[PDB]
């Protein structure tokens, strides 16, 4: 939308080194070992044929986009929650949501849970889903 | 017509507060039933404060009793009662009791609790106010009722019976009386005969009746005087039948009991010319046949009644010579009692042993010799020894007491005899009744198969009664105890103990115990084996066997004996033929020389006694023991309550009449469908699919046979559970949807969160997603 | 017998209870009645266990085709009337006036019959909004009008 596109603009001078303005395998794996680790080759690769077309700003600003569309919305979620919090404490039970999630349900998997509550905010005992949403998506906070 | 002389025969309070439903009867555990106002309901328990005692407790629905209103207090006549109930009848008694009555009825039962003092309901003036009326208006009197027999003798024309009834110590023998009593006071001419036959007391309950542990005046006999009548005025004559004199007291007296009261009265000198007649030191004390218990009774003098004996056995026109010829076989026993030894011979004192001769007519030495150890025919001899000989010495003592009091019986009837025009009778029976104690054999059979018979002709009287609500209450109905005859039956049927105490009596023990459970044995539900009820002070038995009041252990050790008696044949011969004309005749041959075991005349005795009841109009009075304690105004519940268990409350065989206003709030759960209607129910009835022989619908009342109404129950019970698991089946489901809207809308909001979620972890793991969040600085 | 539109009355509540047990196409007998109650039923729990059923959670699990024959077996099951439900509470009408104190009430059904957990017994009086006098009386005659007149009137 904006800053998300301007935002995700200004991330494409970054990219692109050779700012040729277009990211190429020798385009990528660079910027890769200059932040942390590299991909692998064959990943690189893998990454570009993702880009049915070559690599531009528009043919990368659409793959990303192809992404976060058959999500919900926040408040569908911050409130998809809501629903299991009766008394409104605006927090979960530990275990209750837990209890939810891999018993009942879409059977959710340990992996998956682990890996889901990995870095949940659980206080004593209350797990807060108002800010695990409001950032399972990316919080508005400055 | 009121208020002069009826000071203890016969207003206060309309009102003091009852309520409805509120107020009621409960067991209590030393009153039986206490007063009550209840408080509250919890299915079973029941929370209920105490009247006059003020504080509250438990107690189960099932336990609670209906209770009446006032002006129905004191009631002359329970049958005209609400709630003729167990906490009901042993009250309204008490109160009347406690409150100087005695008598009461119920329905055709006659109700006087023993009062333990003397009374002025007797005299002439009471009993002139009595005679003729009818039953209704004059309170409550055995006179009221004693008349009303002969009342009916006449008009309706045909034999009445009374049957006295109740426990011991109950007032039966004490009523008995007071009643040929009454009769007496209505013939007179224009010491008596009325007056002689008053006597025939005196002498058979001298020689007859005995201080009991229970009743210092227990009889021991089961007396029937017959009352006969002219075709016009008072009676015409009389005559008496007894039944099973007690003999075992003659030489035994169980401990704080003594032996027959005129035993005590020989030794009293009342009229010492006879101390020399008797041969006998008129010291109670050292006797021994008659001292085993005490010798003293309490406020019983033995001088002056003895005198007063003395004096009426004259008046019953006794010859001097008959008086005598009487006491002199009396003292015989009191010296007999004594004969010791010391061997097969040693008549240590033959020096009292030297007395029975003089006093019977038989030397004595003859007659030491003859049955020390001396013979019998055929006639041989054999040894009598030491024992049998003190137990053989009994066998005369008693076997005589009784040829003893037969025969004076038999004399009274005689003078009691005048053969003047008879027409009808007034029979009255003061007999036993049923007891059970902590060992019962034989002799304490006979009372109960005599009462048992006396059941038969109870409810025989009753299955009558009782098809007068079968005209009362317009219904045609079409064995209720067909197992009492079979009762009856056991004991009196021909392949029954008696058709063999009688048989098969090579007789020891158990040539004779074992035909028995073969037979009808193992096999009856009636005569069955024995087990352990725990009897208390309790003992030995060999059988058991049930009565129209439960059952009784038995034993049948010497029994074969028991129901004869060991004279041994050359005393009696020897005494057969004395000179003392009561002696000589008491031991006469036959008919001729050259029959009884106890029962072929008692079975015989007791066929003829039932046999005139059904020929009598029959009326019952009801006897009741106050207490344990020989003491006038106490009450003792528990006790009160036992005797109401077997005679006009429940505990045979019939329907169970029930009022509509009740089979509603009853039984209307079994059946609902419906909307007052009377008829509530007929469709309940039907509405169950009721095979109805098994029932009749009179008019305000419902008549079943029996575990009919009891079923009803039954199913009402299993009825009820269900009902309520279904109503509660019901909140139940009410439940489950009460709350499905609610859960519907979180399937959809989990299924929100563990998908966005479930990519929200896959968005993470994207190649490129790293990288972007590899650089937002 | 059921018809067709009702063999789905069933398929449609029971795709939610596949689903809090796990989607897998089976659910938990014990869970079997409470299904048979959302379909407006009243079944006993001695029934449920008539028909398959199960005491405690997690023992047996069915899919739909047996958890079919439950239903309709569960379906021909006795039920209570109006009656039923006032000529068996009168039994505890001594006054006959009509009324049975909530004290009372509660050992009722919280100790007779199929015994209720006071817990559900607190609920279904909140919800059916019941009340007692200064005499802490009730007049079921009512009570057994909601509770039969069912959650949502
Ligand atoms: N109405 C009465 N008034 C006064 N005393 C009475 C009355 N009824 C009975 N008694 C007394 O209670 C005693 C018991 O009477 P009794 O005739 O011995 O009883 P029973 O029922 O005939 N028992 P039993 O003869 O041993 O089978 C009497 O001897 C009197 O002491
Ligand atoms: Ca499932
Ligand atoms: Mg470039
Ligand atoms: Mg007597």
């Amino acid at each position: 939308p904006q800053k998300q596109i301007q935002e995700m603009k200004e991330a494409f001078s970054m990219i692109d080194v050779d700012r040729d303005g277009f990211v190429s395998k020798e385009d990528i794996k660079a910027i890769s070992e200059q932040l942390g680790r590299a991909p692998d080759d064959k990943e690189l690769t893998a990454m570009l044929k993702e880009a049915p077309g070559p690599l531009n700003f528009t043919m990368f600003l659409s793959i990303f986009s192809d992404k976060l569309s058959g999500t919900d919305s926040e408040e569908t979620i911050r409130n998809a929650f809501a629903m299991f919090d009766e008394q409104e404490t605006k927090k979960l039970n530990i275990e209750y949501i837990k209890d939810l999630l891999e018993n009942m349900g879409d059977n959710f998997n340990k992996d998956e849970m682990r890996m889901t509550f990995k870095e949940a905010p659980v206080e004593g005992g209350k797990f807060d889903y108002v800010k695990f949403t409001a950032m399972i998506k990316g919080s508005g906070e400055e | 017509f009121s208020d002069p002389d009826f000071q203890y025969l016969a207003m206060k309070e309309q009102t003091a507060a009852f309520d409805g439903k509120k107020n009621c009867w409960v067991p209590d555990e030393k009153e039986g039933f206490a007063s009550a106002e209840i408080q509250s309901s919890k299915g079973d328990e029941i929370t209920v404060k105490i009247v006059a005692d003020s504080s509250t407790r438990t107690v189960k629905k099932d336990d609670i009793q209906s209770m009446n209103p006032p002006k129905f207090e004191k009631l002359e006549d329970m049958a005209n009662m609400t709630y003729l109930n167990e906490a009901s009848v042993l009250y309204n008694l008490r109160s009347r009791y406690t409150s100087g009555l005695i008598y009461t009825y119920s329905g055709l039962f006659c109700i006087a609790v023993n009062p333990y003092r003397r009374l002025p309901i007797y005299t002439d003036s009471v009993i002139a106010k009595y005679r003729g009326k009818r039953k209704t208006e004059i309170p409550p009197h055995l006179f009221s009722v004693a008349d009303n027999a002969y009342q009916n003798m006449v008009t309706d024309r045909e034999n009445q019976s009374c049957l006295i009834t109740g426990e011991s110590g109950a007032g039966k023998t004490e009523n008995t009386k007071k009643v040929i009593m009454y009769l007496a006071k209505v013939a007179c001419a224009v010491g008596s005969l009325e007056d002689q036959i008053i006597q025939a007391n005196p002498v058979l309950e001298a020689y007859g009746n005995a201080k009991t542990t229970r009743n210092n005046n227990s009889s021991r006999f089961g007396k029937f005087i017959r009352i006969h009548f002219g075709p016009t005025g008072k009676i015409a004559g009389a005559d008496i039948e007894t039944y099973l004199l007690e003999k075992s007291r003659v030489t035994y007296q169980q401990s704080a009991e003594r032996n027959y009261h005129i035993f005590y009265q020989i030794c009293s000198n009342a009229i010492p010319e006879l101390n020399d007649v008797m041969l006998v030191t008129p010291d109670s004390g050292l006797y021994s046949f008659i001292n085993q218990g005490c010798l003293t009774v309490d406020n019983i003098d033995d001088v002056e009644e003895f005198k007063l004996c003395d004096e009426a056995f004259d008046i019953l026109g006794f010859t001097k010579e008959e008086k005598q010829s009487m006491f002199k076989c009396t003292a015989s026993i009191l010296h007999m009692g004594e004969m010791k030894f010391k061997e097969q011979a040693e008549s240590d004192g033959t020096a009292e042993a030297e007395k029975v001769a003089f006093l019977c007519g038989i030397n004595a030495g003859d007659l030491l010799k003859a049955l020390l150890k001396p013979k019998v025919k055929v006639m041989v001899t054999k040894g009598q020894n030491m024992n049998q000989v003190v137990n053989s010495v009994g066998a005369l003592a008693k076997s005589l007491y009784d040829r003893m009091f037969n025969w004076l019986v038999r004399r009274v009837n005689k003078t009691l005899d005048t053969k003047a025009k008879r027409n009808y009778y007034i029979g009255v029976l003061d007999i036993a009744g049923f007891e059970i104690f902590d060992f019962n054999s034989f002799e304490q059979l006979c009372i109960n198969y005599t009462n048992e018979r006396l059941q038969q002709f109870f409810n025989h009287h009753m299955f009558i009664l009782e098809q007068e609500e079968y005209k009362k209450e317009g219904i045609a109905w079409e064995d209720f105890g067909m197992d009492l005859q079979m009762c009856i039956d056991l004991i009196e049927k021909p392949m029954g103990i008696l058709s063999i105490l009688e048989e098969e009596c090579k007789a020891d023990d158990k040539s004779f115990q074992d035909k028995l459970y073969q037979n009808h044995m193992g096999k009856n539900r009636m005569f069955t084996k024995p087990g352990k009820p725990t009897r208390p002070n309790q003992g030995p038995a060999h059988f058991e066997l049930h009565h129209y009041a439960g059952n009784v252990p038995y034993s049948i050790t010497g029994w074969l004996e028991k129901n004869k008696d060991p004279i041994n044949e050359n005393v009696v011969a020897l005494l057969g033929a004395s000179k003392e004309p009561l002696v000589a005749e008491l031991f006469k041959a036959p008919e001729e020389p050259a029959f009884q075991t106890i029962s072929a005349v008692h079975r015989e005795s007791l066929n003829k006694l039932m046999k005139n009841l059904y020929s009598t109009h029959p009326h019952f009075v009801r006897c009741i023991i106050p207490n344990e304690l020989k003491q006038p105004g106490l009450v003792d519940a528990e006790l009160v309550l036992h005797q109401l268990q077997c005679n006009g409350v429940l505990e045979k065989g019939f329907p169970s009449r029930l009022i509509y206003s009740e089979f509603k709030q009853r039984y209307s759960i079994l059946a609902p469908n419906a909307i007052d209607g009377k008829t509530v129910s007929e469709k309940i009835l039907a509405g169950l699919q009721m095979d109805p022989a098994e029932y009749r619908l009179g008019t305000t009342k419902v008549f079943f046979k029996a575990g009919v109404l009891g079923n009803l129950e039954e199913m009402r019970d299993e009825r009820l559970s269900k009902i309520i698991s279904m109503f509660q089946a019901h909140i139940r489901g009410y439940l489950i949807r009460k709350a499905y809207k609610k859960l519907q809308d979180q399937r959809i909001g989990l299924s929100v969160i563990q998908r966005n979620i479930r990519k929200w972890l896959v968005l993470r793991n994207w190649q490129w997603w790293k990288l972007y969040s590899k650089v937002k600085p | 017998k059921l018809s067709q539109d009702e063999i789905d009355d069933l398929k449609d509540v029971f795709e939610l209870f596949d689903f809090w047990d796990g989607r897998d196409g089976a659910v938990d007998a014990f869970k079997l009645g409470d299904v048979c109650r959302c379909l407006g039923i009243n079944p006993r729990n001695e029934d449920v266990f008539a028909v398959g059923g199960t005491h405690k959670m997690g023992e047996k699990s069915l899919p739909f085709e047996e958890f079919l024959p439950a239903y309709e077996g569960l379906m021909d099951c006795e039920q209570g009337t109006f009656a039923d439900y006032m000529e068996a509470f009168k039994t505890f009408d001594r006054e006959g006036q009509g009324f049975i104190s909530g004290a009372e009430l509660r050992h009722v059904l919280t100790a007779l019959g199929e015994r209720l957990s006071d817990e559900d017994v607190d609920e279904i009086i909140k919800l059916t909004d019941l009340q007692e006098d200064l005499e802490g009386n009730v007049k079921y005659e009512d009570f057994v009008k909601k509770v039969m007149a069912g959650p949502y009137p």
